[PDB]
């Protein structure tokens, strides 16, 4: 068995969890051809966008889905990236990701 | 009289963070305004609170000690004058949030230096220390008020050696505050 | 002693149907409540009008303008009606009302007169002189707002309130104080 | 002291059955409270009649005409019943109730006597002839308003009311003011 | 400190029992509570005796005269207790209690004396005749009220109450002005 | 300040539990509440003893006059307990308690003296003829209810009131106007 | 402004502890109040003690010697704080305490001296005797209850309060009017 | 006006957290009331801290030294926050709060002064001499109070607070009045 669960004038890992969460899309690339290779600054702007310190984890893979799966879409079908070509995640600069 | 609904109309303003400075500034409204600034600010750090002045001045202490509160606080504070705001309340009505200081269009702002009401008795040994006081408390509203309009406090000094009195736009240009209300009315 | 009825008194019940009672002198106190209530009012429902019962005899020219600035706010249009006496303050409060929607009752009474010094201010000439600016101003801008809400001209209403004007609900109505005097409902006598 | 007995005081009976009670000088802050309970009234039923008691030494003038005023101007009949006296401006508000709904207990006075400043009022001649002309306004629109509601004539008001007129019921009944004298119901008296 | 709770108050208790409490000065204030009381319990129960006591020093004339009026005009009987004083206005009202009814304890004194100016009215003279007839007035309805409920001549009252005429209880059922004087009711006494 | 505890005070408390409290000048508000009280208490139950604490400086005659027929006559007994004095009138509401049932406390004090006019009473000869007259009676009807309730005769209080006369706890009992003088019911000391 | 809690006050909290506070002048009508609180007390438990905070000027002489019978004739045992000061009358309520239970803060100070008539008494020579007779015995009797309840002869006491005597608690504590100082019984300072 | 929410008043909140309100005058009232909510808080919770808020102009001396004893007394630790000021007696307890938590808002100022006898006591020279060697002890007892809280000497003291000696948060925390300057905690401009 497991369960889980001042007024007034007072004072005086997380890219491991990425690399997992960024391991489905990896694969489904592999088996569609494609090499996924993000940068440490990627994977640290991914975390500090996706991670909520108050709620964990919980709203990374939303995250990770709108700023990398959304955009490969796009760019996948716009013919940009074709089979046998790494994919490589960069982010420039309110910062913006960029796929080569 | 006051007619309540279903609770006063205070309350409802209340309720939507909003204080009321509608009396002289003095130690019991400033302990009052003060208690309604922290409940306001335990119940919700981040939403801005509210404060409508529409007061004839009055003590220098219970104005600092206002004052204080206000800067202390983690929320914002929008200030408003409504009707009047004088001597005192000016230094609050522009020590809002910059940005979020307001005034309505026939408003009446009304700026001049510490006068002493009444004659202090005493050795010649104790009137220097009250006027030594006296010029101290003088200087320190010139650096508040120079604080936040962005002025050199010799000039708000030379403006505030004689009572002057300034309209919202006036006030405006002035830096005591940021915008006036336009009317609301559909009409 | 005004009797209440079953939990609620006569001025809570006027004011659920939005009605605003100045029956006292425009000071603070008073102005800081129908601020308070304008806007209650005009929270519960901004596309209903807002009735302003005016028997005051007057007083301040800053609560007068904190009032007046609030009634012009309010997105809610004000229904003016005067009963008894609408004097000095109250009467520009009167003709602040929604143009079309003021009113008087048969036997009301109006008085408009330019803003008085109370008492006597002492102090150096440089003071008194600013003062005297400063009353000059205030005299300037209730012309003004009497002038914008009559229709007549700022001269006009200068002139006509150099001493005490006295006038009675349709004299009010002619001179563009009030849009109508109200009539009887009686029926007894109809 | 006065006992209560849902919890309830007279006055508060009184209200429920479509009684007011003019037991104060006429001023702003009763001539408010008045006006309230007259709209109040009118609106929970505006077919029946409103029952106005009047027990008052007067009071002012522009006071007693938002009453008046708001008395003439409701849907509702009003009954007018003088108590123990009504005095200058209490008079008209007693004259001002519906013809034949107007009455006074026998024991009862009424005075009526033109408007009498209260003080002084000091300032220049240009000033004190349009207070003199305003008071001259009020004297005559009181006389007006009684001979509406009296019957007779604004000169025989002026000339009964140029000093005080202290009359009975009785005597009011005959100058117009009222229309019945109020005769006692105890049971006792009646059967003796 | 009268002892009470949120209300038991014991002026609350005498009135559930048809009591009133003429216990203060015969003015307009309390004239119309008084007023209020009568009518309210009349309408409770019509038939059922209202109990008064008098502990006052009297006041008003008009404020007596509609106290008078309304116990005269009730549907009830008024049963009339002089308790301490029923001085001047107030001794009137005792005498007025349903004839049968009117009582007072054995210590109790009654105050009869004619009408009396609280000040000086000040006028022309035509002013001071139109005042002085109607103290007259005043005087000769006291005298007629007396004279109707205590069984004597207005002529021997205006002669006895020239000036203050003080009478125990007893001397009070002698001449008219109650019925009984109430005799103490203590238990260990017996 | 009064600590409270429905809410009951202190008073309201020892009144449920009939004890009375005259702690004050006795007059006619006075008065009023302590008839009512003694009312009610009778009526809630009759063959109770009622305890009257009386801490008093004086007070009117008719007051006093009420208060002793109320005494006198509810069926319930009347025990007077004197706390820290009883002076004048209060005196004789001590000595009217019943009889055994009289008791002061170790050092209370009473003060018996005749009745004093203070002020003048002004008017013309022939009305400060009866004004002494009054005075006179008041003053022998102090005597003889003091007379009747200690034992003595009129003319010994007389002549022992003719100035004040203050008598301790002891005194008191020994002249009539007391029965017992309490005994302290510490536990601690017995 | 006393703040209220969820409801009661301090003062109903610390009646509800048995804890009736004499902060005002003594007068009659604190003398009454404090009668009435500790003859409910007595009657809710006659068995547990009675608390009473002494911060009080004094007052009249009467009103202390009800508030003094009633302390020693109720049947709970009383035990008195003098927290700011206790002068005059309230010294002797404070030294009546039962014995053992009498304790005061370390800064409070007891102000005791003799009976004095602030105002003047006129009158004829025959009734200033009366008077002057009756101070001198309300003298004596306060001497001999402090002599009482302080293990001094009453001559003692007589020429000590000839004038006013200031005592501090020690002091106090010395003389006999309280049996114990108190402590400070803050943690912090215990373990520091 | 003190606006209510759901229900209680800001006064009530600030309790509920620990927090005593010392904005008034230091006289007998004041002092009462804030050692009740001392003692009640106390009680409520002996380990958590209590806080006091100081906004005063100072007061009494025997008033002063009741609230200061409480303070010392109590099981808990007392925090102490100069607002306004704290003038005279209430700098006292401004350094009375435990040593650590005493604390000044930036623009709060700190008044203190040697004891000032308000008013003329009059009496004959052997009364006089007994007075002043009181005040004296009084104005010893202050320095030495201070001079324990603030870590200076005494003479330093006496010195010091011969005239009116007004300090800044700053100047306080550097004479041992207080211990820090609340900095402001504003989100925006941090």
């Amino acid at each position: 068995l497991i369960f889980t669960s001042g007024l007034g004038f007072s004072k005086g890992e997380i890219i491991r969890m990425v690399d997992l969460m960024i391991s489905r899309v990896a694969g489904q690339l592999k088996s569609k051809d494609m090499a996924l290779v993000l940068t440490d600054a990627a994977k640290a702007l991914l975390a500090k966008r996706g991670f909520d310190p108050v709620l964990g984890a919980r709203p990374l893979r939303r995250t990770i889905q709108r700023e990398i799966e959304d955009q490969l879409s796009e760019k996948i079908l716009f013919e940009e990236v074709g089979p046998g070509q790494v994919v490589t995640v960069d982010v420039d600069n309110d910062a913006v990701f960029t796929f080569t | 009289i006051l007619p309540s609904f279903i609770s006063n109309p205070y309350n409802k303003l209340f309720e939507e963070r909003i204080i009321f400075l509608g009396v002289q500034v003095d130690d019991a409204s400033a302990n009052d305004i003060m208690a309604q600034l922290l409940v306001l600010e335990s119940l919700d750090p981040d939403r801005d609170i509210t404060m409508y002045i529409n007061s004839p001045g009055g003590g220098f202490t219970s104005l600092m000690a206002i004052y204080d509160t206000m800067q202390y606080v983690r929320a914002d504070i929008q200030t408003v004058c409504l009707g009047q705001a004088a001597s005192a309340a000016a230094v609050l009505l522009a020590a809002g949030t910059p940005g979020k200081r307001m005034a309505l269009p026939n408003a009446r702002v009304l700026i001049h230096q510490p006068s002493l009401s009444g004659v202090i008795q005493g050795q010649f040994s104790d009137l220097e220390i009250q006027a030594a006081e006296i010029e101290r408390m003088r200087t320190l509203m010139e650096t508040t008020l120079a604080r936040h309009t962005g002025k050199d406090a010799g000039v708000i000094r030379k403006d505030t050696d004689r009572d002057k009195i300034l309209t919202a736009e006036e006030a405006k240009d002035y830096g005591i505050i940021d915008t006036v209300l336009e009317y609301r009315k559909l009409s």
